DNA sequence: CACACACTCTCCAATTCTCTAA
């Protein structure tokens, strides 16, 4: 402790709003860069510097009024790279002991602090200054080494978790990652990246870009950022009056129902009945004590509390929740979208598939090019769509790309135990960045032109030719699991599915489309019945179970798809369930049942099919009890 | 000592189990169309009734959720297949 | 069966047949015009 | 003191891992 606070305290003194520098402030760093570099397993010197605040106190003034004195700035950069290293890189993994994974958290949080920090704009303004020089020089491997250091700074201080109990902010409050992103769109260090992108001589660096652009958009997602208009300020405003209106008369309502449920006169108010027609657990009526206003609306339940479920069986939860960043960064996003897809995306994405060919890149970097993939791809869709500017990723070799890596990533889920929401979560991205390429093959139909109705035609009749792309949903719909996959990927896999079906019918209802595969024959009808199957109805049910907070879109795919699984195909008999049954009695006795009128009207004409069932033989009831196979024939 | 029930197989092919759910409904009565919300009520009612009698201890969507796993077992099966038709 | 025979081999035309699209790549430009 | 908090300690059994048949 001792001698890292002498040489750390050594280095300069701040007077007012200037930094002077000892003569050995560059000894100094060097031996702080020593320190670092012997460090313990438990990171001490870094939690020890990051505790004394020194990259704030001293590094960040001499990197902005300092950065004349070239061999004292590339060390200062080292150490702030090394400093700003995240705290996975610095322990290897989460740890899961309570020592280590205190030293994670302790050094998680000065990073934090570093990023709090990095958010003064004359910092971005020096490294895009120095870059912008780097850039026109561009050529030696110390000058490569410091583009390849800023870059990694960047990288560091893009990549922090937002340690959201502190930044617990509102809707559109400006978060320590929103005014970062300003910084850099102030220091002007947001050209350099589409600089780097666009240009052909330098495409080494294209990968690290994609990774400083992934890493700047996390919030956001390209259909809300493309409708971020000039005049968007008003209009939000009126909007959060009317969602704050719409929020207050729903509580209300909730209160008054709750108020007539119970009764009007106090709690020990007492008195008691028997219901005679109704056994109790014994073989006595069942005694009531909780008062008329509660048999009103009776159920055998009412006093029970929840199971305690373990941990190995309790279903997986949202990682995140969408704060908007602020509308002036918004802006900015919007138009960082709208400059890289022109100028940057076709370059940059060829480059990056060329760093994948060559083999360099990183165990997981695809990760990033999948990401890019769908959201890109999505940004074009939103607002005026322009498949020339994205021609690139329309290739089939695209859908090949994305099919072998959600395949592998597959694999690896059902085998990697200790990964395996890791795995999911990968899994998640290329079923996006399929989803997506799926949405811009339809798209481009509505097109004028008719080269690219051609292409459309081409990529569909390739796609829904070869096999592999085709039985892809019914491997993840067999081997979804609750337990490891959030709802987000459940209505992703839902809305991809629809939109699959969806093109499929109508490419063989308008062309022949005969034979798959080594041809085999084929028809529509045929592929939609392996579909009725009790996991897939199984999975879009626990999707159905959240109707009220599934979007509007989510709740037509899924029941049109139980629709068409049930009526078409002439199987309401899979679909009788009774825990189905119990969501249909929550969605017709909801007070908002008629927003929802095509899930009642559904639930209404497949009781309507059971109780036909049930009226011709008892054996309903039993049968509704237990999930179900292909004997369902018998009850059809 | 430790008397604890659990519900596992053998308390679905009890008396309260199965062999009551086929018999549960002889008394009840539906209205049929256009009255499919009342006729789900009724029918959640009686088989709700029937799962507290069954085995207390759980709400009537967690035991939902038990049972419709539990009924993949042969030996609740076996009993399934004799309940259904007849022994 | 002989119009099958057709079909499969002008769909595999078809879907072998290369793309074509409204592909461009804008102006090259240095780093000053992006910078200031 | 005899009737309540708080903690430790013990064994039962609830759920998953692995091998096998349909």
């Amino acid at each position: 402790n001792c001698e890292l606070l002498a040489t750390c305290s050594a280095l300069g003194y701040l007077e007012g709003d200037t930094y002077h520098k000892e003569p050995d402030c560059l000894e100094s760093v060097k031996d702080l860069i020593r320190y670092l570099r012997h460090e313990d397993e438990t990171r001490d010197v870094r939690q020890q510097l990051g505790a004394a605040q020194i990259l704030q106190s001293d590094l960040l003034p001499i990197l902005t009024q300092h950065h004349q004195d070239k061999p004292l700035f590339d060390a200062v950069i080292r150490l702030m790279v090394n400093l700003t290293q995240p705290a996975l890189l610095c322990f290897g993994n989460l740890p899961k002991e309570p020592s280590f994974r205190h030293h994670f958290l302790q050094v998680l949080t000065y990073l934090q602090a570093y990023k709090e920090a990095f958010a003064s704009e004359k910092a971005f303004g020096v490294l895009s200054e120095t870059l912008y020089e780097l850039l026109q020089l561009g050529r030696q491997e110390e000058d490569n080494l410091l583009i390849e250091r800023i870059l990694l700074l960047v990288r560091n201080i893009l990549h922090v978790p937002a340690d959201l109990d502190q930044e617990k902010k509102i809707d559109d409050d400006a978060s320590a990652h929103d005014q970062l992103l300003w910084a850099i769109h102030l220091s002007g260090l947001d050209d350099l990246l589409l600089f780097l992108a666009s240009s052909s001589a330098e495409e080494q660096w294209s990968l690290h870009v994609l990774e400083i652009v992934s890493l700047m958009f996390r919030d956001q997602n390209p259909e809300q950022l493309a409708g971020v208009g000039q005049g968007r300020l008003a209009q939000e405003r009126s909007a959060d009056f009317a969602e704050l209106e719409v929020l207050r008369q729903r509580e209300m309502a909730e209160k008054k129902t709750r108020a007539l449920q119970r009764g009007n006169r106090h709690s020990r108010f007492g008195g008691s009945y028997i219901v005679q027609g109704l056994k109790s657990i014994g073989e006595r009526d069942l005694i009531f004590h909780k008062g008329l206003h509660n048999l009103r609306n009776y159920s055998s339940d009412l006093g029970k509390q929840p199971k305690k479920v373990p941990k190995r069986r309790q279903a997986a939860r949202e990682l995140s929740i969408q704060r908007r960043s602020a509308l002036n960064v918004r802006l900015f996003l919007r138009d960082f979208c709208s400059e890289f897809l022109e100028n940057c995306y076709n370059r940059l994405m060829g480059s990056v598939k060329d760093h994948l060919l060559r083999e360099k890149a990183q165990q997981h970097d695809e990760t990033y090019y999948m990401w890019a993939l769908a959201f890109f791809m999505a940004f074009n869709r939103a607002a005026s769509f322009r498949p020339g500017l994205v021609s690139e990723t329309l290739s089939v070799r695209t859908f090949h790309f994305i099919e072998q890596n959600l395949t592998n990533y597959y694999e690896m889920m059902l085998t990697d135990r200790k990964e395996a929401a890791s795995w999911a979560r990968r899994m998640h991205l290329a079923l996006k960045a399929y989803q997506e390429l799926l949405a811009t093959v339809n798209e481009m139909d509505i097109s004028p032109d008719e080269a690219v109705r051609e292409s459309s035609r081409i990529i569909k009749n390739n796609i829904f030719y070869v096999m592999e792309y085709r039985e892809l949903f019914l491997a993840l719909f067999r081997k979804f699991d609750e337990r490891c996959q959030p709802r987000s990927f459940l209505r992703d896999l839902v809305e991809t599915t629809h939109l699959f079906l969806k093109m499929l019918e109508r490419f063989c209802r308008s062309r022949g489309n005969l034979v798959v595969q080594s041809e085999k024959e084929f028809n529509f009808l045929d592929y939609l019945k392996r579909f009725a199957c009790s996991t897939v109805v199984r999975a879009y049910v626990l999707l159905l179970r959240s109707y009220q907070q599934n979007s509007a879109h989510t709740n037509h795919c899924i029941v049109k798809m139980l629709h068409r699984l049930a009526h078409d195909l002439k199987m309401e008999a899979l679909l009788f369930q009774l825990s189905v049954f119990c969501l249909f009695n929550r969605l017709l006795s909801d007070p908002a049942a008629g927003a929802y009128k095509e899930l009642v009207t559904f639930a209404k004409y497949i009781l309507g099919k059971f109780f036909a069932l049930a009226a011709v033989n008892q054996k309903a009831f039993v049968e509704l009890l237990f999930w179900k196979n292909t004997a369902v024939v018998r009850e059809m | 000592k430790r008397n604890i029930p659990k519900l596992d197989a053998q308390r679905l092919i009890s008396e309260r189990g199965l062999p009551a759910l086929r018999h549960v409904f002889d008394k009840a009565k539906f209205k049929g169309k256009g009255h499919e919300a009342e006729d789900l009520k009724m029918l959640i009612r009686h088989m709700e009734h029937w799962a507290h009698r069954l085995f207390p201890k759980l709400q009537f969507e967690d035991f939902i959720d038990r049972v419709e796993y539990l009924g993949s077992k042969k030996e609740v099966q076996t009993c399934l297949k004799r309940i259904r038709l007849d022994l | 069966e002989a119009l099958k025979q057709l079909h499969s081999e002008t769909q595999r035309l078809i879907r072998e047949s290369a793309l074509n699209l409204p592909y461009h790549m804008p102006e090259n430009k240095t780093i000053h015009d992006f910078f200031k």
